[PDB]
């Protein structure tokens, strides 16, 4: 029923101690609303147990971002919408790191260059929300991070015991996908076995048999010559999580910094980016890479002070700027926004978000987005790009390996009707196995010269 | 001299295919402006499978050709 | 409702296209089984070349409709 | 004008000077007509006189010829017609070693396995005749190792010097090629752009612009996943040359044995083939890898002695049999072949000459061959193979690096009144630089699965 902890470390160097306090002395939007006596004892907890990630990681990663920002790698970021403590299971874990690793080996072909690769995973367990009162009249699910699922209102209060299982089932999936990254999973010609299955078995194969076949082509001409890393990935949403999880360590300039290892990357959403906020001050204090969402309202002025903000040592990689317009608005809304950027001399990675500008309730009374709508958005992007001759850097998906009924339409063309089906997801509707590859494929037919 | 006859039927024929692929561009073209300045997308997915399996009877390549029709009227992808 | 129109004949337009495929790749049949009964070559080198250079007009894709009628007529090589 | 040398080793083991001795005193035909006297002179200098290769490199050979015959590579051999000693210059080295591996490059993509290198280099020197008496009224030109191609009757007595002048043409080519498979002409991605610039340039580029850039994007792969031996050969037809240049060495059953260092491997043409012949019988003694050529008066019958002879250990890729009957004959004649030796359990590797019976005479006066003959014969091959399961394992091509006018067709269409341009073989017409590449890519497409 309950794991009981008893309560009963080295001080920060007196400019980090300084910084971090006054980043968190700032404002901070969608926090949860748990008292400050229960949220400083579990993170007393968490500021001991080992890190999800470390500092070697996060550099590494930084020097494959910057090959991205410089426009000799692509990013691929994906995982479920929101993770959840029900679902944290090998097989569900599995199917998405499967899922991944089968996008990925596409991509690199298409755009014959490395692939870096971001799960949304060991972590995703924290959501914001517009309104605090949901349809049904309960307080509003947050994430498992915060609140349950379960639509009753002992279940919806905001429980601090939940950054504790938050981190162990962060740890517990972490561990897993270490252990599958060396596994025969990794291997290539295994991955690309299953896009040939889908390619023979999906209603819509022949679309994309010509590419599966030059691919398998490929991979035994390397083979013929005589010839895995996945990052873990959230939005840094709770404060509470995200400091008790900080870790001293010199970085890579030898200066002692401070590295979150609850991830090795964070991003920061469209409703906690307030440009004198906390969680804009609190990634200005943290050596990882960052993100930044932005939407149909961002002037180019204002991105380019989150650039200067962020990434004021020009270091190649170390900022994002994911952009969401909607597909009907990108093409007007975005060149401005990269015309200025770039303008800055700074080189940040510009990375598509399809998913979060197109979302829309069906009649059938599910939240929904349309396939031909992403597919539209990310087109729209690279073209921006190649009319400005800037690098489209990657896409930022929301995916999963079950055959979910949730996004309608590919090649299975899922209908309002069929959404009831399996809707399984505890937020926003994710692309199943068949239409996460399917977007893969055409991504890399964009990306062809 | 069969030969010089049946090739002089396969001009005829290739004729008459580039010219009515030369049309189908250009009514695709037409269809794709319309959508876009409607405010609809570039492609619709599930008519080019509509497209894709009504060339099945010619085997293999029969996919091929038409995808290859597909990018003589929509384009390249992200272009 | 242009749309609908317009795709009606796409429709039109990918019936003809089919049928004169499928009635080239007999043709293309008969030039072969004629040349080889008489002692010559399965392939005639400066004749696809031909074919490939009539379909230039279409652009870069051109070529590779050419390539995918000579498929349909004289099969894949090396079978 | 002449170098001068003087002549004034341990013995073979009793078996190996028995079994060479009863080789050698058996009927040779095609044989020079100098004095014997004279021709041990020579062989006693070429007797101590470093090879041309070494034992480690004709075993290393075998276990990849191995591979061949068991399914799982290809091979390719190819050179001119016949070296001159007048033409063993780096700038016409260099070009034919570039063509070579410029075609392998684009069969190992098309084939999605290895593909073994043999030149025909460093020692084609040789020729047979069916007359002795040429056009002109004078001796005929047997090769450089013989005599001259000057058309006058003092350049065509035969000269037994002309073996150690071969030896030292022998030696300088060789060390000159593995000079260049050393060097920056390896790399893969350098070679397959000289045939990305043969697309650009050659008026048939469009028929192989999408296999081009297959292939430069399998390699862009290879490459953004993280990821050179050219064998000697000759027809093996001067026995004194031959004999002079075996040395002992421990074989792959750590038993001395002899093998021939004038070359990696060698095989006996259609004249030379006597089954109780020198030749044969002096290929029966040797450790290296052999071919025989066959013609369209072969019988099954005779195929299945040759491989009982040749490869009376059931040694996988020991023996090549080398078709060569004709466009209009290898549909008929090749199958019945092929099934008889197939059904005594040994391992061949056969291989395709779609070059010696497909050649006639122009109005011109040129010796020639079309290339819709020599496309058509390969083409034929295969489909014997693939109708009986079999493995259509190499062709042996002539071929040189430089734009000649020798083989009618082509992207350039070579007609009959532009064979007198530079028509420059010393002996049977070559397939130029377009020529050659065109036939590895049109074969390329013939190996697609
Ligand atoms: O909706 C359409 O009909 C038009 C024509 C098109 C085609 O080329 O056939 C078919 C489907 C769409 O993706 C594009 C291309 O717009
Ligand atoms: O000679 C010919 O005309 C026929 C027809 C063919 C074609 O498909 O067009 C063209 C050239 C040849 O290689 C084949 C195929 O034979
Ligand atoms: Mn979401
Ligand atoms: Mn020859």
């Amino acid at each position: 029923w309950t794991v009981d902890i008893p309560i009963d470390l080295p001080p920060l160097p007196t400019d980090l101690r300084t910084r971090l306090d006054a980043a968190l002395a700032k404002p901070a939007a969608q926090q949860p609303t748990w008292p400050a006596d229960q949220a400083l004892a579990m993170r007393t907890v968490l500021e001991s147990v080992p890190p999800v990630t470390v500092p070697s990681e996060i550099v590494r990663l930084q020097e494959q971002l910057a090959q991205v920002a410089k426009g000799e790698a692509f990013l691929l970021q994906g995982g479920d919408c929101a993770e959840t403590f029900m679902d944290n299971t090998e097989p569900h874990i599995r199917g998405n790191v499967r899922a991944l690793l089968q996008m990925a080996v596409v991509l690199t072909y298409g755009a014959s260059m490395p692939v870096v690769k971001v799960a949304r995973i060991a972590g995703q367990y924290a959501k914001p929300r517009s309104a605090d009162i949901d349809a049904l009249g309960l307080r509003s699910y947050r994430g498992d991070m915060i609140n349950g699922f379960a639509p009753d209102a002992a279940a919806r209060e905001h429980d601090p015991s939940r950054l504790v299982r938050a981190y162990a089932n962060a740890s517990a999936a972490m561990n897993l996908v270490r252990a599958l990254t060396s596994s025969g999973l990794a291997s290539l010609h295994l991955v690309h076995d299953w896009n040939r299955e889908f390619v023979r078995t999906s209603p819509a194969g022949a679309r994309y048999e010509a590419l599966a076949t030059e691919i398998d082509r490929g991979l035994r001409f390397m083979s013929a010559c005589g010839v895995a890393e996945i990052y873990a990935s959230h939005e840094a949403l709770v404060l509470d999580y995200e400091r008790a999880m900080l870790r001293l360590s010199d970085g890579d300039d030898g200066e002692p910094q401070l590295f979150d290892l609850s991830a090795h990357t964070v991003w920061i959403g469209e409703r906690t980016r307030q440009i004198d906020g906390a969680h804009i001050a609190f990634a200005q204090v943290i050596a990882n890479p960052v993100g930044v969402k932005l939407g149909p309202n961002m002037t180019p002025e204002l991105a380019v002070e989150y650039v200067e903000r962020l990434d004021p040592h020009n270091k190649p990689g170390r900022l994002t700027l994911v952009s969401r317009m909607g597909n009907h608005k990108v093409r007007d809304l975005l060149p401005p926004i990269v015309e200025k950027v770039q303008a800055t001399g700074h080189q940040v990675i510009w990375q598509c978000d399809p998913m979060h500008g197109n979302t829309h309730e069906s009649s059938t009374g599910f939240k929904t987005r349309h396939f031909d709508r992403i597919v539209d958005e990310v087109q729209g992007f690279f073209e921006v790009h190649r009319a400005l001759g800037t690098h489209p850097g990657g896409i930022h998906v929301e995916i999963t390996g079950e055959n979910v009924t949730e996004c309608l339409g590919g090649a299975q063309d899922i209908s309002e009707t069929d959404l009831a089906g399996r809707y399984e997801t505890a937020c926003d509707p994710r692309l199943n196995t068949q239409q996460s590859l399917e977007l893969a494929f055409l991504v890399a037919e964009m990306l062809r010269d | 001299p069969e030969i010089d006859t049946l090739r002089e039927e396969i001009d005829r024929l290739d004729a008459e295919i580039l010219a009515l692929v030369k049309r189908r561009a250009e009514v695709s073209k037409a269809i794709g402006k319309a959508r876009m300045a409607s405010g609809g997308t570039r492609l619709v997915h599930s008519r080019e499978m509509k497209v894709i399996e009504r060339y099945s009877e010619l085997g293999p390549d029969g996919k091929d050709l038409a995808i290859l029709l597909l990018r003589l009227g929509r384009g390249r992808l992200g272009h």
